[PDB]
């Protein structure tokens, strides 16, 4: 069949510049190439059909081009809703292939990590089991390493984190750390302590809670 | 207004099948094609196959293996694709497209995600985070809420319905002892708290179940 | 007239050929790896072409019932080509034999 090389990989560009993203294909195929828009935990979303043809609905930002091997989607001025997967599919030859994908990441400023920590609510605490939950919100880059600290002494045991994809509303990274803990296990203990730290910062911005 | 209606999400045990639906509202031509593709998490788009209802004729992916039978029913506008004797490489998402005949994609559906464990269905249990009473606040606060100890994928976060869009983070979910833990995040002003009512809602399609949880400060 | 019945009715045939013919011809070309006639749109104007047998080669089936599809395309618009010019002969002799003094 037809298959369709999409390069690069990922796209790193800065707010405001027109990037570009290459389609091609192992045997010519005239401009039957379509492209598609999928953000993070969504649908694929037709941007380009026929190569160059706009869609309704979609901004002027977007433009196609290309013809025969070489495909091309374009971007005049990037901004942070641009951030998802896009994918091109072929329709001149039966069977219907699609491209590998091709990722958006925008080069952003520096963001500092908003930290957030949470106690174990009472609904958790009334069923033998507790979970100090520690936010890391809008952060830039997505570079970023967590500490918990229990009395002092430092805890590994019972940690899980959690990252997400660039976030297209301010082009950000975010990322959770849950203790999880057994009631009798919470309670023998006082001071719990989230250490986060960032290349925005020598010193590890910390957030710390007393259950008392 | 969907055009193309999926549920949620659909568990199967190792070796049996399901029947997946794709509900078709909009206008229905005779030359529309219904297509279905296979993606699974982190990866790319995959064709399964396509369907035209309006004659019944079904074509599939040939360098794959035939995992699906793809039908239509044309009094009720749903055409359906029967995935048989699945393992743990059939654990995707499984989208539904119809195409006018003339080529591309026009409209897609919700996707379904379909998974294949042993494993038994555990609804989630939603717990507010409010944050410690010896806490500061800028002009802005963050409240979170936790979803932990449901199966399987997917769960749905909202926070007052939808209205409070804006600064809103939902943390993918981790696995463990065939158990997820997911927790969301919003960012609202401080005067707007505890003033306004803040509350997330969590739905599991896969146990059909949604529940609500105010935002209340610690006592 | 039967020289207009049989026009009429051919021309009628040809539209009817054309229209089930392109969409028959997707039908049967999806489903074959390397066809190209798998679209509506130019599977319009790859009837016109064959009917009026023109026959670019642009586009064209590669499969069984698609070139069976082609056949009834090419033969409809022969035979209604044929048909119509039988009938404008015979209504120009008929027009000719008239206008002198001849009914
Ligand atoms: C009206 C005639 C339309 C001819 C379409 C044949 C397309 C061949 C094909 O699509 O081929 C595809 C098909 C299987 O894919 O092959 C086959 O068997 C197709 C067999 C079709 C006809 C039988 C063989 C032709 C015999 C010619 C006379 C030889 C005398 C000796
Ligand atoms: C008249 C159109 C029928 C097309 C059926 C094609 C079936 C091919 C099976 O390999
Ligand atoms: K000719
Ligand atoms: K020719
Ligand atoms: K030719
Ligand atoms: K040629
Ligand atoms: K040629």
């Amino acid at each position: 069949d037809i298959l369709l090389t999409q390069s690069p990989a990922i796209l790193s560009v800065s707010p405001g510049e027109r990037v570009s993203f290459s389609c091609r294909a192992s045997q010519s195929i005239g401009t039957d190439i379509h492209w598609y828009q999928q953000r993070t935990n969504g649908s694929p979303r037709l941007l380009i059909k026929y190569a160059s043809e706009s869609i309704s609905g979609i901004p002027s930002r977007f433009s196609g081009s290309g013809s025969g091997t070489d495909f091309t989607l374009s971007i005049n001025s990037v901004e942070s809703e641009d951030i998802a997967n896009y994918y091109c599919q072929q329709s001149n030859r039966w069977p219907f292939t699609f491209g590998s994908g091709t990722k958006l990441e925008i080069k952003r400023a520096d963001a500092a990590p908003t930290v957030s920590i949470f106690p174990p609510s009472s609904e958790q605490l009334t069923s033998g089991g507790a979970s100090v939950v520690c936010f890391l919100n809008n952060f830039y880059p997505k570079d970023i390493n967590v500490k918990w600290k229990i009395d002092g002494s430092e805890r590994q045991n019972g940690v899980l984190n959690s990252w997400t994809d660039q976030d297209s509303k301010d082009s950000t990274y975010s990322m959770s750390s849950t203790l999880t803990l057994t009631k009798d296990e919470y309670e023998r203990h006082n001071s719990y302590t989230c250490e986060a730290t960032h290349k925005t910062s020598t010193s590890p911005i910390v957030k710390s809670f007393n259950r008392n | 207004q969907v055009q193309l209606q999926q549920p949620g999400a659909e568990l199967v045990k190792p070796g049996a099948s399901v029947k997946l639906s794709c509900k078709a509202s909009g206008y229905t031509f005779t030359s529309d094609w219904i297509h279905w593709v296979k993606q699974r998490p982190g990866h790319g788009l995959e064709w399964i196959g396509e369907i035209i209802p309006s004659y019944g004729r079904a074509n599939y992916n040939e360098k794959i293996q035939k995992k699906a039978t793809l039908t239509a029913d044309k009094s009720s506008s749903t055409a359906f694709m029967q995935l048989s004797s699945l393992t743990s490489e059939d654990s995707a998402v499984y989208y539904c497209a119809r195409e006018r005949g003339d080529g591309y994609f026009a409209v897609w559906g919700a996707g379904t995600t379909v998974t294949v464990s042993s494993a038994k269905t555990t609804p989630p249990s939603v717990y507010p985070l409010a944050p410690g009473s010896a806490a500061q606040t800028n002009s802005m606060v963050t409240l979170g809420c936790l979803v932990k100890g449901y199966f399987p994928e997917p769960v749905t976060v909202t926070w007052n319905s939808g209205s409070l869009s804006s600064g809103v983070h939902t943390f993918p979910a981790v696995l463990q002892s065939d158990l997820y833990t997911l927790s969301s995040s919003v960012t609202v002003p401080s005067s707007s708290w505890p003033s306004e009512t803040v509350t997330c809602n969590v739905a599991h399609p896969a146990s059909s179940t949604k529940v609500d949880k105010k935002i209340v400060p610690r006592d | 007239a039967l020289h207009w019945r049989a026009a009429g009715a051919a021309t009628v045939l040809l539209v009817i050929v054309l229209l089930a013919g392109s969409y028959l011809a997707v039908l049967a070309e999806r489903g074959a790896p390397g066809a190209q006639l798998i679209t509506y749109p130019r599977a319009l104007f790859w009837s016109v072409e064959t009917a009026t047998t023109v026959g670019y080669g642009d586009l064209y089936p590669v499969t069984l019932w698609g070139r069976l599809v082609a056949v009834v395309v090419m033969v409809a618009g022969i035979t209604s080509f044929g048909l119509v010019t039988a009938a404008l002969a015979t209504w120009f002799v008929g027009r000719e034999q008239e206008r002198r003094g001849h009914f």
